[PDB]
């Protein structure tokens, strides 16, 4: 978990910024 | 009224010369490598001895 | 004057003193127009900044002194002289970069400064147009810099209006035979981002999918370009860009609704984008986990494990440790995993055999194995023996932790 899943959870959280532009 | 324009031009020109002269006087990081980069990095940076083995090693050194 | 030309032929090495002396002669002879155009020609012809400073300063002071002398008195001459004086004062930044446009004409950074000094965007377009023709791709030093010039040039139109003009310009950009591939990513990633805000991400996929038309025999083309020594364009190995694959995958993954399923078109497309990255061996350990977490979030857990098994063998053991931790942590505790207990034991024993065969600290896998063995069967005796195997097998602090846990549990 701490090594790669921790980074990937941040990636899936940064994609919310892309989702805002996706819907608009 | 050209005197005032000339005065302003000289004032700016002095600064231009000063600046030009000053320019004249100068005279977690490992998780992001691809598989290909790992292949490259892993290939660029990967008692007693018998007389036959010592012989081959000496030949290779020569 | 004839002797002047003769030494111009004979002594080219001290041109500065020559032009200064001949300019002094021109001023002394009353040939002010001759001095003007001579100094203009010399100033345009300078190449070193120390030489430029002396000629520029001399021109500036000559204009100042001549204008003040005429003012001491003629109107037209005075007007022209102070006009040239003010022009040379203001155009210092333009002459400054004129020097650097001859030290190295294809160094695009100077062109990105020359654009900044222009007064209006109507002129910025002209300077970009000159820069594109003057710059030759084969000699652009810093990679990924000429592409920034096309990106900025397209953005200049895009900010005002005429999106069609920006697109038609960019379609010319991708046709340029670039030497490096960072220049190509800087254009595609920018074009896709700009299209995303306007025509939706459905179009934004198309821009990147055109770049990633995977060809047959990738190894042959990668060999031809890699061993071509800048002779072969980076247009042919565009499929081998991690940054384009990453952004294409980001757009696909953000476009998949959070309740996507196997029959959804975008979810299938994301699977093909990731599987093609893995096939190309462009997958990075963070992306191999990004794929596995995407699958788990979409309840395709049993196919998440196939990602881990497809990717773990490719990386060195030091990274196989992280992916093994992820794989086993998901396998042991997740409601949708259908791995039988003998399978999860097979995974654990495989991990410990492979990693300990390479000296990697395996403390976490040993602890997880002991906890799993207590969970699944309740055989405490087997759990302790597993911990003892870890402590008995150089990472002295870990072996002291496994000895304390093994003994305390016993």
């Amino acid at each position: 978990m701490p090594s790669l899943r921790d980074l990937s959870l941040e990636r899936d959280q940064e994609l919310n910024q892309l989702r805002a532009r996706i819907n608009q | 009224k050209l005197d005032e324009k000339l005065k302003e031009l000289k004032r700016k020109r002095v600064d231009v010369s000063i600046k030009s002269r000053k320019l004249a006087d100068r005279e977690e990081k490992a998780f992001h490598y691809t598989v290909q980069e790992y292949d490259a990095w892993e290939r660029r940076h990967p008692g007693g001895i018998s007389y036959d083995q010592l012989a081959k090693l000496s030949y290779e050194k020569t | 004057e004839e002797f002047m030309r003769q030494m111009n032929g004979i002594y080219p090495d001290k041109w500065l003193f020559l032009i200064l002396s001949l300019a002094k002669y021109y001023i002394s002879r009353g040939r002010l127009d001759s001095c003007g155009d001579l100094l203009k020609k010399s100033l345009q012809q300078t190449l070193r900044y120390s030489d430029f400073d002396r000629i520029y300063n001399f021109y500036l002071l000559f204009e100042q002194e001549c204008s003040q002398f005429i003012l001491g008195k003629w109107t037209e001459k005075l007007q022209a002289h102070m006009a040239t004086f003010e022009s040379l004062i203001n155009l210092y930044d333009i002459y400054l970069n004129d020097v650097a446009l001859r030290q190295d004409s294809n160094l695009v950074e100077t062109w990105m400064k020359r654009v900044s000094l222009q007064k209006s965007a109507a002129e910025k377009c002209n300077v970009y147009s000159e820069a594109i023709l003057k710059i030759d791709p084969r000699k652009v030093g810093t990679p990924g810099s000429f592409g920034r010039l096309w990106c900025s040039y397209g953005d200049l139109y895009w900010r005002s209006n005429a999106i069609s003009t920006a697109r038609e310009l960019w379609t010319q950009s991708l046709k340029v035979p670039y030497p490096y591939i960072e220049d190509l990513e800087e254009i595609y990633l920018n074009w896709a981002d700009r299209e995303l805000d306007k025509e939706g991400v459905e179009r934004a996929f198309s821009i990147l999918e055109d770049a990633l038309h995977v060809p047959t025999n990738p190894e042959i083309l990668l060999e031809k370009y890699k061993n071509g020594h800048r002779k072969i364009p980076a247009q042919t190995v565009l499929f081998n860009s991690l940054r384009i694959w990453s952004k294409y995958i980001d757009y696909l993954e953000a476009y998949c609704p959070k309740d996507a399923n196997s029959s959804d078109k975008i979810f299938n497309k994301t699977k093909m984008a990731y599987n093609t990255v893995i096939d190309l061996r462009l997958i990075t350990p963070a992306m191999a986990e990004n794929f596995a977490l995407f699958l788990q979030n979409h309840y395709e857990v049993m196919e998440s494990f196939q990602v881990y098994e497809k990717t773990i063998p490719l990386f060195p053991p030091e990274i196989q440790y992280e992916l093994w931790i992820e794989y086993l942590e998901v396998a042991t505790s997740h409601q949708l995993s259908s791995l039988s207990p003998e399978h999860i034991r097979f995974l654990f024993e495989k991990a410990l055999k492979n990693l300990c065969s390479n000296g990697i600290d395996c403390k976490t896998i040993f602890i997880a194995y002991s906890v799993f063995e207590e969970r699944i069967s309740g055989l405490i005796s087997k759990s302790i023996e597993i911990l003892r195997r870890g402590a008995v097998i150089t990472h002295l602090e870990s072996r002291l932790q496994l000895w304390r846990m093994c003994i305390s549990k016993a």
